[PDB]
């Protein structure tokens, strides 16, 4: 069939004449296929998503983050430097990003409201946002202890909300970070946790959230959660929940929506 | 052999006596050496091995093979650590379920086809009359031996090979074995040295019709003749239908593309830095894609469909792949006696006032009558039908004339149908008349005489009706009846008689002749006692009346049948083991040989010169008998095949039907075979399709053939080859339709491994496509008509014309195709887009995307999202591609309702079987997208109405673009465009 005068059952010269045909077929259609993607991104709005039918609740981090086979797994040893070492230089890498230097671009805030803004008022046609330190979270800041409790064996986990453009958790009260075991357990007391900022709560004049365009200085609220009775060499499951009028927690297929839940283990 | 011996040579030979035969004692040890007389039954093939051999074939060892490609990269996926390998899993089933299911259907298709045709099979023990150390009683047949001597009589079934010792006007029905219409002589003389034509051997399984014979066994069970063809049928081989040729063909093709994408793909995954494991399940997984899933069930159900379209009018296919063979058949090989003819002797031609009428043969009724009008006709009406000693079987009013049972011969058989159905009440008619004297027929006198008296009481005349051989007839009756007119053979009727017996007996016809001489009252008054001792009647000095002659005449619908085939570009050959006027005079009457074709000797005839003189390509017509056909190599048989258009095999035995049929097929044709009797079994075997009559086939030429035609109607022939080419144009269109949505299906995948986009297409829905919401309308594109006049179209070349070329699989794939994956890819991108995903954030994001530990990817507007909500995400990608596919589906199905024709011209509403099938795909994407539970269930969204307006423009653009390539097809034929772009 590859005869040299007749090249798989064609002449050479009708393979140029089909071949030229095909590449104008293709040409034609990546054109047709370029021009929709250009109509597609020119009627996209640049600030606000069409839709957020997969954003109706926002979902819930946990730092330091260590997953095990199963989801979140924590385990050090107070004994052991070296156990928790990783552990506190993930928090300060996270907590890098909010030092003041970090949060030049954002400004103060007082209002305990949502910061409503419809004007772009901010330098580079942009929207102001409100300004968070990492010295809103106290005794787990990293500062005057920079093992954020892990050497003590009452560790800081760091709660952060996912933002969602225009999502308005609730202004009733401000969304609040409740920390409980997922089981109680059965000898031992509840849990026992201490919030920076006091009562867990994330200020309402964080949101709305009006996406990277418009706020590109804007950082999450962060809630630091101390736990004060963790048992030793016991294995717990923990579950934060954000309580707030318009956040819920109770997706089967989603663990992460509205709560956040990791195992501990502390060794002695 | 046995009978060029003597009895002298024989008594000694089988040890065995001509008045006494065998003694019991040596007759059982005989019965222990061999084995019992009756022949080997076939030891068939198990049910189990009749349902693996339909889990068989050229798609369903592709898609065991795909089968096992997906389990084996599952295995090493799962070495790797690698999850979500349930997709493995998920194909592996449906290819298997498919190939299971498919194979189920044909074999049920099989079972009922089995059962139907042996519905008209019946069993009966035979027996035989044998005589033993003197002793005559009623044995059973299988307990002859050879050497037994046996006694048969008129109705007795011949119990074993054996030649004649006795005979007394012993006649033999050998048209099964043989190919002989008229009943044969038995006597116990050789006339011959072959044991197929000397008249002292009777055959095993054959009728004695009339007679009583004595002879000796000479050959017992699977040694007889029949035996003999059932073994060499035996040894026959079936070989692959034309269907399945193409299937394989197309499978080569699917095999050699995977391949080639394959390689390319996996080169390209190791250039960009995959690993060689990975780009191995990189290279499995493309080749396992281009498998499709839904064809093999797509093809059973087409097929099935035209199987039943056929069984609708009594034409029942053994296997499905028989529902195409006759579209592409271009040589039918026809037997004549019992298939073209109705294997029953009848009036056709008479010839009375000089003149030579014709008579309606046709078992229906349905032809041209003849003028009977005359007193000529009424007096020979009269004679034959007072001549006549054969009555109807009590009881049979209703049952049609030609198809009624008679007692007597063929002739006086032929007779009294002749009688009952152009003078009516035959039997009524002769009992007016009373028998006073009666000589039957005997070979001393060759012919039959009776006196009557007339019906009417003023008459008291005897009336003396004569009928035999027409020599015979003539040496008497010195006076003719023309016209009323009762003038003497003054030798001008002598020559026409002679020249109109000459010119009957040429067309292959058996003539009778007939006259009368009424007896005066004052020589022979009423009570005249009449002494056919004495012979006191006048025997001689008659009124000749008329010559009526008779042939096994065609089936009705056989010589338009047979005009059709030939129309339809078919070559139509006669294969008969008759003689050879016989079969030329059938072949004429039929349209195997056309008006004013000739043969050598019609040549020859004609200019008065020696046949050898005769230019053999001068002739179009030719009859080769089988006495030639034995000295004739291959090189010989092929050049007359190429030289005589219309060929005529005569006299042939079933090894020379098989031998004829092997050379049509090794000329590169595909040969269907038509037969009803043992003879033809060898030859029904060997051709592409066998065709054997329902009623008058036999239970040989039913196993070995794959076609039956329960009501005997040769026309079904015609309707046979309709179908099958209108299921090669559907198939062709419905696996067009079927292959175009494979790439849409697999280009999300390559962009997934080579851009790292998030998938844009899953395997449970593309599992939903090819399985569930395209097998309706692809089904639906066989109730398609044809685009042209499609029996006036030659047979397809095999070589050329394939079911599915280059041309086709390159506009599927390649444009068809290439149009719904940019609009696949189109509805992808705006559904990312409008819910914060631009398009250049999703390249490359795959590893984030899935990345189970990160709980907060940040979308082009900076929202961050947890892994459950792009995995919802991901299942609006898969519905979005889903909706894209199946409304470009419709527009495809649209477009491939005609290859050539516009969608304006073919009619867009007129099938309706495919608009159900459109409202029934477009329902269950409904279903599938909105009922609740599905995005858990099945990974199925329910999308916004815009996702589906985005590729109806892609839609429009298929059918508009196919619609202008068709144009363009229709407007300029031959033209490049019609060379390259159509299909
Ligand atoms: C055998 C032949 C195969 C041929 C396949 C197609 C070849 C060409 C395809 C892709 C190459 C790029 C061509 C298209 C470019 C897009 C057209 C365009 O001008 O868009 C503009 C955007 C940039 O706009 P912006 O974001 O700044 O505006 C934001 C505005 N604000 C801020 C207000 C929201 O540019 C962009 O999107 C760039 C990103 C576009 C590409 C996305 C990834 C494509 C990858 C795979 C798809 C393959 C499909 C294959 C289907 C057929 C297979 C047979
Ligand atoms: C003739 C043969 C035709 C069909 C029979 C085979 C059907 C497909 C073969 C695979 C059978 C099967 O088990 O397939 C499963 C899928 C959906 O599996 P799932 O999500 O329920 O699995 C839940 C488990 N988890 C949560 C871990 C994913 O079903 C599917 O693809 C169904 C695909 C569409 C089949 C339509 C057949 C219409 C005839
Ligand atoms: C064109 C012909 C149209 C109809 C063709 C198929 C006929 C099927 C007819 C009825 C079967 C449907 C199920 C029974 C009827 C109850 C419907 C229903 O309301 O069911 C709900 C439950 C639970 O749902 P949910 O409340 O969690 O959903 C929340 C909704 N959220 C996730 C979507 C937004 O669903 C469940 O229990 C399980 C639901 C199972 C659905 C079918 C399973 C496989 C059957 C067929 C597959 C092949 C089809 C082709
Ligand atoms: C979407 C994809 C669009 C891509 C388009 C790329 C293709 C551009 C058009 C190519 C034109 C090809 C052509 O011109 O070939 C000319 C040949 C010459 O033949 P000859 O002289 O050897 O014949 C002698 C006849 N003998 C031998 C009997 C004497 O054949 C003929 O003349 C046939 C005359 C033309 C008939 C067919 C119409 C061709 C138009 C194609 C465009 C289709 C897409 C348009 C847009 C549709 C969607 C909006
Ligand atoms: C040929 C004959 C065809 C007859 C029609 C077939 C029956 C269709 C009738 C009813 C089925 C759909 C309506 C009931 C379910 C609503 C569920 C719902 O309401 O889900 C909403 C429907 O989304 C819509 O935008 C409305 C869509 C309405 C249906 C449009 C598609 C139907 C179009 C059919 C055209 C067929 C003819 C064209 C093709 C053939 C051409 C020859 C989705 O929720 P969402 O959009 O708010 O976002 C989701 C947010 N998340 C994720 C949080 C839930
Ligand atoms: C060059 C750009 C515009 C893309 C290529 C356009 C293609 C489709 C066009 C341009 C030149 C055209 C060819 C010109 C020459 C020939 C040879 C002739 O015997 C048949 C037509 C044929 C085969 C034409 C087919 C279509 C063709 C190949
Ligand atoms: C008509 N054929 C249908 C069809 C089309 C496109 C396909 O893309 C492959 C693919 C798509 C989506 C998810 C997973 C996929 O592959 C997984 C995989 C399969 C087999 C092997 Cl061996 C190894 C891996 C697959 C089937
Ligand atoms: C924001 O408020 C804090 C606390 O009042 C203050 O220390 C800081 O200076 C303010 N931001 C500026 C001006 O950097
Ligand atoms: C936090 O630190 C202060 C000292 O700055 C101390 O008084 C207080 O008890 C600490 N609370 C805890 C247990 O975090
Ligand atoms: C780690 O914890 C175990 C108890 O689970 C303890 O026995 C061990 O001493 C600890 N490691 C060190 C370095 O002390
Ligand atoms: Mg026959």
């Amino acid at each position: 069939n590859p005869d040299t005068g007749q090249m798989l059952g064609r002449t050479l010269s009708r393979w140029v004449w089909i071949s030229l045909y095909y590449v104008a077929f293709y040409v034609v259609m990546s054109g047709i296929f370029a021009l929709c993607i250009y109509v597609l991104m020119r009627t996209i709005d640049p600030y606000t998503p069409d839709y957020q039918d997969q954003l109706k609740s926002p979902g819930v981090t946990l730092r330091p983050d260590v997953y095990g086979e199963k989801g979140l797994d924590i385990s050090y040893n107070v004994s052991d430097s070296t156990t928790w070492a990783g552990l506190a230089h993930t928090l300060h890498r996270f907590l890098a990003g909010y030092s003041p230097a970090a949060q030049e671009g954002s400004i103060n805030c007082t209002s305990e409201k949502y910061f409503f803004q419809e004007s772009f008022l901010a330098p580079n046609h942009t929207k102001f946002s409100c300004k968070f330190t990492a010295d809103m979270l106290q005794n787990c800041s990293g500062r005057p202890d920079p093992t954020f409790g892990f050497a003590e064996g009452k560790p800081c986990f760091i709660i952060k909300m996912n933002r969602i453009v225009k999502f308005l958790p609730g202004n009733s009260t401000a969304p609040r970070v409740d920390c409980a075991f997922l089981d109680q357990p059965r000898d031992g007391p509840p849990l026992q946790v201490e919030y920076f900022p006091a009562n867990g709560t994330y200020s309402l004049h964080y949101f709305p959230y009006y996406g990277k365009k418009a706020q590109p200085h804007y950082s999450n609220p962060l809630v630091a959660a101390k736990l004060l009775n963790v048992p030793r060499n016991r294995d717990v499951v923990i579950v934060c929940k954000i309580l707030a009028e318009h956040v819920s927690f109770d997706n089967p297929h989603d663990p992460y929506e509205g709560k956040v839940e990791f195992k501990l283990k502390i060794q002695k | 052999n046995d009978h060029q011996l003597s009895v002298a040579e024989l008594e000694q030979k089988y040890q065995t006596s001509a008045t006494k035969g065998l003694s019991a004692s040596l007759a059982a040890e005989l019965l222990l050496r061999d084995g019992p007389n009756a022949l080997r039954p076939p030891r068939g093939t198990p049910e189990y091995v009749k349902f693996a051999r339909q889990l068989a074939g050229g798609l369903q060892c592709l898609m065991w093979v795909a089968a096992a490609i997906c389990l084996i990269a599952f295995a090493i996926q799962a070495s790797e650590g690698d999850l979500t390998t349930d997709d493995n899993l998920y194909l592996a089933l449906a290819l298997i379920a498919v190939v299971v299911v498919t194979g189920c259907f044909g074999y049920y298709q099989e079972f009922k086809s089995t059962n139907i045709i042996a519905s008209f099979k019946n069993l009966v023990p035979q027996q035989a009359t044998v005589i033993r150390d003197g002793d005559k009683f009623q044995i059973n047949a299988d307990q002859l031996v050879v050497g037994d001597l046996v006694e048969m009589k008129g109705g007795d079934r011949v119990p074993a090979d054996i030649r004649i010792l006795q005979a007394q006007g012993c006649k033999v029905d050998n048209s099964s074995l043989t190919g002989e219409s008229e009943p044969q002589t038995r006597s116990p003389e050789c006339t011959h040295e072959s044991p197929l034509e000397t008249r002292n051997i009777a055959f095993f399984s054959t009728m004695c019709l009339e007679g009583t014979a004595q002879g000796l066994v000479v050959n017992t069970g699977d040694r007889t003749i029949i035996g003999r063809i059932a073994s060499l049928a035996s040894g026959v081989e079936n070989e692959k239908t034309p269907i399945a040729i193409e299937i394989e063909h197309f499978v080569d093709i699917i095999a050699g593309l995977a391949i080639l994408f394959g390689a390319t793909f996996f080169i390209v995954a190791m250039c960009i830095g995959y690993t060689f494991l990975r780009a191995m399940v990189f290279f499995m997984a493309i080749v396992v894609a281009y498998v499709p899933e839904g064809l093999l069930a797509t093809v059973t159900v087409c097929l099935s469909l035209t199987a039943k379209r056929l069984a609708s009018k009594n034409c029942v296919v053994k296997n499905l792949e028989a529902v195409e063979t006759l579209g592409s058949t271009s040589v039918i090989c026809s037997d004549k006696t019992g298939t073209l003819t109705q294997n029953r002797m009848t009036v056709s031609h008479l010839w009375f006032d000089n003149h030579i009428h014709s008579a309606d043969t046709t078992e229906d009724q349905s032809g041209q009558t003849f003028d009977q009008s005359s007193e000529t006709w009424r007096a020979l009406c009269r004679v034959l039908t007072l001549c006549n000693r054969a009555a109807f079987k009590s009881g049979q009013d209703a049952v049609p004339v030609p198809k009624r049972i008679v007692i007597g011969d063929a002739s006086e058989t032929a007779l009294l149908k002749f009688s009952e159905l152009t003078l009516g009440n035959a039997m009524g008619y002769r009992e007016r008349f009373p028998k006073v004297c009666e000589i039957p027929f005997n070979s001393t006198n060759k012919f039959q005489l009776s006196i009557h008296t007339l019906e009417d009481p003023r008459d008291p005349r005897h009336v003396l009706v004569m009928k035999g051989a027409p020599e015979r007839v003539l040496e008497r009756c010195s006076s003719i009846l023309i016209k009323g007119q009762e003038l003497p053979l003054d030798e001008q009727w002598r020559e026409a008689f002679q020249t109109a017996y000459l010119s009957l007996g040429g067309l292959g016809e058996r003539v009778l002749g007939f006259c009368q001489l009424y007896l005066s009252e004052k020589d022979y008054p009423p009570g005249y006692a009449f002494d056919v001792e004495a012979m006191n009647f006048p025997t001689s000095g008659l009124c000749f009346a008329g010559l009526v002659s008779m042939i096994d005449p065609p089936r009705a619908t056989v010589p338009d049948a047979v005009l059709k085939c030939r129309t339809a570009g078919i070559r139509v050959i006669m294969v008969t083991g008759d003689h050879p006027i016989t079969a030329k005079a059938i072949a004429a009457s039929v349209g195997i040989i056309s008006e004013g074709s000739e043969t050598v000797e019609d040549i020859a005839a004609r200019l008065r010169v020696p046949v050898d003189q005769v230019n053999r390509k001068d002739a179009r017509a030719c009859v080769i008998n089988g006495m030639q056909l034995k000295d004739m190599d291959p090189s010989e048989l092929v050049e007359a095949l190429r030289t005589h258009p219309e060929m005529v095999f005569a006299r042939t035995s079933p090894q020379q039907k098989l031998v004829i049929v092997e050379s049509c097929q090794r000329l590169g044709a595909i040969v269907a075979v038509t037969g009803d009797g043992v003879n033809d079994s060898p030859a029904l075997k060997k051709a592409d399709i066998g065709v054997a009559m329902g009623i008058a086939g036999s239970d040989a030429a039913k196993n070995a053939a794959d076609m039956i035609l329960l009501d005997d109607n040769f026309a079904s022939i015609v309707t046979g080859v309709e179908q099958g080419r209108l299921i090669f144009d559907n198939l062709k269109k419905s696996i067009a339709y079927t292959l175009t949505k494979n790439i849409p299906e697999l280009t999300p995948y390559l962009i997934y491994i080579t851009v790292s986009v998030p998938l844009p297409l899953g395997c449970i829905t593309i599992l939903f496509i090819e399985l569930c919401t395209d097998i309706f309308p692809s089904v639906s594109l066989a109730y398609e008509k044809a685009e042209s006049d499609i029996m006036h179209l030659r047979p397809r070349n095999p070589k050329r014309d394939r079911l599915v070329n280059e041309p086709l699989a390159a506009y599927s794939y390649f444009q068809i195709g290439a149009i719904q994956s940019f609009a696949g890819f189109t509805d992808y991108f705006t559904a990312m887009a409008q819910e914060g995903w631009f398009p250049l954030l999703c390249v490359g994001l795959r590893p984030q995307w899935e990345n189970h530990h990160l709980q907060d990817l940040q979308d082009s507007y900076g929202q961050e999202w947890t892994f459950g909500q792009r995995l919802y995400q991901q299942y609006t990608c898969y519905t979005v591609f889903f909706i894209s596919i199946e409304m470009c589906q419709i527009a495809d199905v649209l477009i491939r309702k005609t290859r050539r024709l516009s969608a304006f011209q073919q009619g867009f509403f007129r099938n309706r079987i495919l608009v159900i099938a459109i409202v029934f795909q477009v329902c269950i994407g409904c279903f599938l997208c909105y009922c609740p539970g599905m995005p858990n269930i099945f990974n199925f969204m329910p999308i916004r109405f815009q996702w589906w307006l985005v590729p109806m423009p892609f839609s429009l653009l298929i059918f508009v673009y196919d619609e202008i390539r068709k144009l363009g097809v229709r407007c300029c034929p031959g033209s490049w465009w019609d060379q390259e772009l159509y299909y």
